[PDB]
């Protein structure tokens, strides 16, 4: 009924993440123009 | 405050207008904002009226050129700036009105005209652009072209949610400095594909590839909103009034009067009206004779219809609105709805010198920005050219000088006179008083002392040659 | 060696597109004349119509 109700807060406590992975290890990024992607590697031992 | 929370007693209670920057308050429906401007100024007689009534007075017919070279600060002889100076004005008066209309790409157009354009977009769009181009064509000796580009050309490409970086077609820094747009084909027809293009706002060599101007309210503002945005509801619903009352004067008009017999149509029209006389549905046709007077039997009887007063307070609601508008447009309501009744002159003095201090404001931060910046432009391929020497004393050069060699304004149509006599009267009472220049009056009627000086003299050799009469300056 | 983004290959899939187009609707006029100033008669009818 007579129920003005200010309200004052609106807390979240949502979620607590980051990732930091993303500047850990790959920092460089590369969009691709085609769809096939290929890497490769050279193995190095000898006799 | 008490009237900021909620009001006397409610009132305004349901209304809390969303805080928000500018941005926010205009990227939303931007397009659809700048759709209806365009159609109100493109379909309306006073929002024509007033796009043209700037226009014409902000600029008007000519725009002359004046340069004056920060010789003081650059260390420089005034009698070589001034040297360089004529040269200069004489490249541009040889450049800028050349009939070939090369100075625009599109060959449709002189330099004047296209201020004028220009000065139009940014009034009924709020924003201005403009670009520079280096011909590849080796005919003329100047390669520069121009070309305005409506707003409307500049959007995100994929219309996607804004980034904050790319801002609806504007990339911005890390400060929020604007460095490229994005600028996409004629759409027209808009059936074939639409394909976008980036641009850099300027050189890195430091000339000005792209010129953006407009007027931001708020940091921060990337696109100009057009004056029309306070009032396009309060003129379109005006114009629908406008249309709906004529008809309905018409459909009161066009019926007069009524007959209320109870034989048959044609009968009734027979005995009461007229007509027949058929020579072989239609209803009839009655002949417009004169003074003609029916008998009229019990069930019979012709009622002319009074219809109405045609104004009943339309005209003066109308007149209101009017005044409204003006003011959200910043003319003077005079000039924009044609009404110059029962004003006084002192008050009818008043409100033009208002307007015409509102229209010299807008002039200077609008077209003087975008004259400057397309001068300097061309100045830069001038020197290049090295068509006019600059001094060779220079204590900076032209790269870091820009702004230094490139001082320089314009002039418009000048203040034109709401009765002649009384502004020359205060011209050489000031002339005379010491109290004013001869570049200060011959700006205000639109001249230029140093060629006005050059025809005096002509005339006044003339006149001695032709042994006729020394006119009022001799010796 | 020189591919090109799938953009613009969408784009000039377009192009072909709408050539085609163009070129299926001046046959229809074409065989339209032919018939016309060819017998006077002239009937279209079709699947659908």
């Amino acid at each position: 009924m007579y129920t003005t109700a200010q309200l004052l807060a609106a807390n979240e406590q949502k979620f607590k993440f980051d990732p930091l992975f993303l500047r850990l290890f790959f920092r460089e990024s590369y969009p691709f123009t085609t769809e096939k992607v290929y890497l490769s590697q050279i193995p190095g031992l000898v006799n | 405050y008490h009237g900021g929370g909620s009001g006397f007693g409610g009132q305004l209670r349901s209304w809390n207008p969303p805080s928000e920057s500018v941005d926010a308050a205009l990227l939303p429906n931007f397009t659809r904002g700048n759709a209806r401007a365009d159609d109100l100024v493109r379909n309306n007689g006073y929002a024509a009226n007033a796009i043209q009534l700037h226009q014409d007075h902000i600029v008007g017919s000519f725009f002359r050129l004046s340069h004056r070279p920060s010789w003081r600060y650059l260390g420089i002889g005034e009698e070589e700036a001034r040297a360089f100076s004529r040269e200069v004005e004489a490249a541009w008066k040889e450049f800028a009105e050349d009939d070939c209309c090369c100075i625009d790409v599109e060959r449709k157009r002189t330099f004047t005209m296209m201020i004028r354009e220009g000065v139009a977009m940014h009034a009924f769009n709020g924003e201005l652009f403009v670009q520079a181009t280096w011909d590849t064509s080796s005919s003329r000796l100047f390669r520069t072209q121009f070309r305005m580009v409506s707003p409307k050309r500049i959007s995100n490409p994929n219309n996607t949610g804004d980034s904050r970086n790319c801002r609806a077609g504007v990339q911005i820094n890390d400060s929020g400095a604007a460095l490229g747009y994005y600028v996409s084909e004629d759409g027209y027809p808009g059936w074939m594909p639409q394909k976008w293009t980036w641009i850099p706002r300027e050189l890195p060599g430091g000339r000005a590839s792209f010129i953006h101007v407009f007027e931001p309210v708020e940091d921060g503002q990337t696109r100009g909103a057009n004056v029309f945005y306070s009032v396009m509801e309060q003129m379109k619903m005006l114009d629908t009034l406008q249309n709906t009352q004529l008809q309905s004067a018409i459909v009161k008009a066009m019926y007069a009067a009524t007959i209320e017999s109870e034989l048959d149509t044609q009968s009734a029209m027979d005995f009461i009206l007229g007509a027949n006389s058929q020579e072989q549905y239609a209803a009839a046709p009655v002949r417009l004779g004169g003074a003609k007077v029916p008998h009229l039997m019990p069930g019979d009887s012709l009622n002319l219809q009074t219809a109405q007063d045609t104004d009943n307070g339309y005209s003066v609601f109308e007149q209101s609105l009017l005044r409204y508008i003006a003011a959200g447009l910043g003319v003077s309501y005079e000039q924009l709805s044609r009404n110059y009744a029962q004003m006084s002159y002192s008050t009818a003095r008043a409100s033009a010198n208002e307007s015409w201090a509102y229209f010299m404001g807008r002039r200077k931060f609008v077209a003087s920005r975008q004259a400057s910046q397309m001068f300097l432009c061309w100045l830069e391929e001038a020197i290049v050219r090295r068509v006019v020497t600059l001094p060779s004393k220079a204590r900076f050069s032209f790269q870091e000088a820009r702004s230094a060699w490139g001082n320089c304004d314009w002039i418009g149509s000048g203040r034109m006179a709401i009765d002649g006599l009384k502004e020359v009267q205060e011209a050489v009472m000031l002339i005379e008083a010491g109290l004013s220049t001869y570049e200060k009056e011959c700006a205000k009627r639109g001249d230029d002392y140093q060629e006005i000086f050059a025809q005096q003299v002509r005339e006044t050799m003339e006149r001695r040659a032709a042994g006729l009469k020394p006119p009022a300056w001799a010796a | 060696q020189n591919l090109a983004d799938p953009a613009y290959r969408r784009r000039r899939i377009i192009m072909q597109n709408m050539r085609d187009e163009e070129l299926a609707i001046a046959q229809v006029e074409e065989m339209q004349a032919v018939s016309a100033v060819l017998k006077g008669k002239y009937t279209m009818t079709g699947e659908a119509f």
